RNA sequence: GCCGAAGUGCCGCGGUCGGCCGCCUCGAAGCUCCCUUCCCAACGGGCGGUGGGCUGAAUCCUUUGCAGACGACUUAAAUACGCGACGGGGCAUUGUAAGUGGCAGAGUGGCCUUGCUGCCACGAUCCACUGAGAUCCAGUCCCCGCGUCGCACGGAUUCGU
RNA sequence: CACCAAGUGUUGGAUUGUUCACCCACCAAUAGGGAACGUGAGCUGGGUUUAGACCGUCGUGAGACAGGUUAGUUUUACCCU
RNA sequence: UGAACAGCCUCUGGCCAAUGGAACAAUGUAGGCAAGGGAAGUCGGCAAAACGGAUCCGUAACUUCGGGAAAAGGAUUGGCU
RNA sequence: GGAGGGCGCGGCGGCCGAUGCAAAACCCGGGGCGCGAGCCCGGGCGGAGCGGCCGUCGGUGCAGAUCUUGGUGGUAGUAGCAAAUAUUCAAAUGAGAACUUUGAAGGCCGAAGAGGAGAAAGGUUCCAUGUGAACGGCACUUGCACAUGGGUAAGCCGAUCC
């Protein structure tokens, strides 16, 4: 999925993955507690979209285990999520990652060695 | 408005039973950086109030148009448009402004002068976007005032040079807008009072039966805050900026040296490192919008202040179990390191 | 050059040029054909001929939070002192985690090699490591750390005196 | 005591449904009047003023009472100004 | 858990259909909390709120001696060994 | 309020006319007449019977009646569609899927249940298959809908018997 670049900054490429950590603790303060966990996760499709810049995300059911288990009214305050953005189809995936707690660093580096994989 | 602080100052009067000595006081703190003065503006009084004549534009703005653009134009520095005239033919646009003095000067002009003001040397300030506005000019004679106010567009206006210390200045803003708010918090009226009772936050009635219009004087909800106000006689204690006019303190007893900011910055306007003034008490607005000083129409004074009453405590709040500036930090850090 | 106003018009010069029964002529005073105002000024506009010149703005989606019921306000992004999520550091909050060690510990079992360091567990809890851990911009602050968006926008649209 | 003057104030409680009333107590002052007896799709519903009911009086009785006493549904604005 | 066929949580059995999305303004409706004061509010404590379970102690003028009585009023209540 | 003189409609006796080569009806910011009631004529639409005049006769002329019956507005695309703790993700299918169906997940009733059944009641609603015209005040390929089929078997259970 065409993260394409002719005349104009960094990254001649399509397809990659980038690990970022999403941020549920904005807005969703505002929001109920009764429709917390489902306005939740449209945070999570709201910043996919605006970050390749293509509106169809699918986001996987291991990631709404993740946000739902804590349950409708308790959401976690940030999760970190791995967005790669594949296919001729034009769709954008997101699923879990672990760590225990540390930090978050420079992971895009071997993920680009990572989406090489995938190819060959 | 930057946000407020606090100063202690040390009074002196006799009239009730305690006077003189320590006592805490709200400052409103302002950034109030030096201001580009772009044109001499020629208004003739006439018997319909002051009307212009023309007005001149600095002979080389090329950047001051170009931030102030996305209100006064519009558009937010897109492909390189959004134009204003550019500098006229070298001897015919002084022309022009001398044409001007003649006409100045025959009928004694008030003269005024549009301004800018640069918020782009400030950054902690999210909008990039310069306000013009219109300051009037005061002084001496006609002819003298004009031809200076020429030369004083080619060149900053600093704080130090339209406010003395100890001043009454009236301070006009716009209030912080609330949103649309009830009857009980725009007219200040009372609750209704029952156990419980259909209409609560609400006035009873509006009108008497024969008069077959509501009133313009009778209380009900509306718009709130967002509102023009002036607030006046409000005592310019302290004009200052970062480094290079002020010090900071004078240590010792005085006080020690302690930035005007507070540690962590104001909360949601950005952090103060650029010019200062201290203004008496509250200030209309919220934080990041223009607040405009202007001299005290009742230039009376009398007994308020008079004497100055020299800068002791700044309350530039670092505390809740710490604080004032470098050593005390270091101390909390002391307790951290490796994970802080 | 003046009148600043609501000057946007007035006054002066000099040729050029039209008009001038101002003055003198020609055929001529007949060209709306023997009552039917029969349109005739010019403030303005329309429309051609030709001599120049001006080389764009605005609006949508998006974004800020300065702002908001929704428009709007107020910021930002199309190639740059440009911009964005995290992290790091500051700032905050609460109060000292997991794990590990301990004649810390009310005590109690159970095996003997029967213990002036007896060992193995159990044990609310306490302490050390640990002013620690966890969270911290959303309406906190900063960075020149890290990677991208940043399509040198084309995607969506409107406007003429 | 009289004048210009509504610019600006003119009160809290105790009790009574009572405004009124009458006290307490402050005070510079605790003026008086109107606006469908201002003010119920703003409220409350305590009074007046329904259906239940008690008592007294009057009435052969049913009932009545400017006599007392209690409990008793407060609908709708989104239209136009 | 606890007296519990109370409440709350869960098993087993049964739904996931209560039009959905966004902002989440005033104003409502429904639910909470408020320093200091404590019914001064109001026709009236209307309901909010507090007390509340139990064990021990303590228990009134009065009374048809059966009661009032859980009068009032206090103290106590864990984990674990 | 009376009397007077007329107009229009329906039908009947008389009398005369008109017609599929276009009657009646209906439409017409088209003409004209009469003070009016009304009338006349043209054009358009239409397709089978009709009108004038003289007598006769009425269930004979409308603006209403908190009118009757039918139609249609503004209201208004406005109030609203807000109780019942709650949805979400991926796949399947299909033209099309927040709602169907399957999984995953989150929950909810919390065993005096939102449970498994019988009474009473309804009457085929049960289930398959077909399937979206109406209907499920959203949607919809789904339905307790519509269409098409099938299904209830008793010496011992009930009725019966008393």
């Amino acid at each position: 999925m065409s993260e394409k670049k002719r005349g104009a900054g960094t990254r001649k490429d399509e397809v990659v993955t980038r690990e970022y950590t999403i941020n549920l603790h904005k807005r969703l303060h505002g929001c109920t507690f009764k429709k917390k966990a489902p306005n939740a996760i449209k945070e999570i499709r709201k910043f996919a979209q605006k970050a390749m810049g293509t509106t169809d995300i699918r986001i996987d059911v291991k990631l709404n285990k993740a946000i739902w288990t804590n349950g409708i009214r308790s959401v976690p305050r940030r999760v970190r999520v791995r967005i790669s953005r594949k296919r001729n189809d034009e769709e954008d995936a997101k699923e879990e990652l672990y760590s225990l707690v540390t930090v978050a660093e420079i992971p895009a580096e071997g993920l680009k060695g990572l989406g090489t994989k995938v190819v060959e | 408005k930057a946000g407020m602080t606090h100063i202690v100052r040390e009074v002196e009067k006799p009239g009730s039973k305690l006077h003189k000595k320590e006592t805490c006081e709200a400052v409103t703190i302002i950034e109030t950086p030096p201001l580009v003065i772009v044109g001499l503006v020629a208004y003739v009084k006439t018997p319909r109030g002051l009307r212009t004549l023309n007005s001149v534009w600095a002979q080389h703005l090329s950047e001051d148009v170009r931030r102030r653009f996305y209100k006064n134009w519009c558009k937010s520095k897109k492909k390189a448009f959004t134009k204003y005239a550019l500098k006229y033919d070298s001897d015919a646009g002084k022309k022009e402004i001398q044409l001007q003095l003649e006409k100045m000067k025959k009928y004694a002009t008030i003269v005024r002068v549009i301004a800018h003001t640069q918020i782009r040397k400030m950054k902690g300030l999210k909008q990039k976007k310069a306000h013009l506005m219109e300051i009037q000019v005061n002084g001496g004679t006609i002819a003298d005032k004009v031809d200076y106010g020429y030369k004083f567009f080619e060149k900053e206006v600093p704080v130090e040079a339209v406010f003395q210390k100890d001043e009454m200045v009236d301070i006009i803003g716009v209030t912080k807008g609330k949103g649309y708010e009830g009857v009980v918090t725009r007219w200040g009226v009372t609750r209704l009072p029952r156990k419980t009772h259909r209409g609560l936050r609400k006035v009873a009635c509006i009108g008497a039966w024969h008069p077959a219009r509501v009133s313009y004087t009778v209380a009900r909800a509306g718009q709130n805050g967002y509102h023009h106000r002036t607030e006046m006689n409000k005592k310019i204690y302290k004009m200052g900026k970062s480094g290079q006019e002020s010090h900071e303190a004078c240590t010792e007893f005085d006080r020690t040296e302690k930035d005007i900011t507070p540690m962590g910055g104001f909360p949601h306007y950005g952090v103060v490192k650029g010019d200062y003034l201290m203004i008496k008490g509250c200030c209309v607005g919220p934080k990041k919008r223009v607040v405009t000083l202007r001299q005290s129409l009742l230039k009376q004074t009398s007994r308020l202040a008079l004497e100055e009453i020299k800068l002791k405590f700044i309350d530039t709040s670092s505390k809740f179990g710490h604080g004032r500036f470098q050593t005390t930090d270091e101390k909390q850090k002391f307790y951290g390191r490796l994970k802080a």
